[PDB]
């Protein structure tokens, strides 16, 4: 419900060194490709950052109703971008559970 | 092994077929039957039909 | 054998780095790929070289 916002502006964009970062399986875009991000080159960017389930993954995507979708964050109908899910079991998950 | 899942090693083994009119050599099990001549049938010519 | 982030690039018209420097696939490409995890086989602790 929280997600936090960061503006990136007035820098050199290099998007080839995403995949050393986090270990994700796919760069899933929608208005634009993966493999053109380097050419081309927009006005602003803006990174959503949070935890969901996993169940809840599919959710995050234009003209979708759920919980996470209608209540907690939703995407534009004309939403051009790019989302990026990995698992995260190593890091925020706990024996006693994670609250 | 402590890495995370998206930098796993994998092994992939690509398989291009050559779609070409050279003769055939390579491909799948099918019972060949006798060939007639001069009669409406349904024919397979190395895997086209008609 | 690559890495799980560059399974992706293993298909006709794509630009990355096993795609543009090591092994391209061509526009008009017909065929299969298949590729599994081998975790088991091919890891190390110590580091592959
Ligand atoms: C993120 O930051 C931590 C601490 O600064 C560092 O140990 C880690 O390597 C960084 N992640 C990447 C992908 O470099």
């Amino acid at each position: 419900y929280a997600w936090n916002r960061k503006r990136i502006s007035n820098c050199v964009a290099d998007y080839s060194v995403i995949y050393n970062f986090a270990p994700f399986f796919a760069f899933k875009c929608y208005g634009v490709s993966p493999t053109k991000l380097n050419d081309l080159c927009f006005t602003n960017v803006y990174a959503d950052s949070f935890v969901i389930r996993g169940n809840e993954v599919s959710q995050i995507a234009p003209g979708q109703t759920g919980n996470i979708a209608d209540y907690n964050y939703k995407l534009p109908d004309d939403f051009t971008g790019c989302v990026i899910a990995w698992n995260s079991n190593k890091l925020d998950s706990k024996p006693s559970g994670n609250y | 092994p402590t890495y995370g899942v998206g930098h796993q090693p994998y092994r992939v083994v690509v398989l291009s077929f050559e779609l070409l009119h050279a003769p055939a050599t390579v491909c799948g099990p099918k019972k060949s039957t006798n060939l007639v001549k001069n009669k409406c049938v349904n024919f397979n010519f190395n895997g086209l039909t008609g």
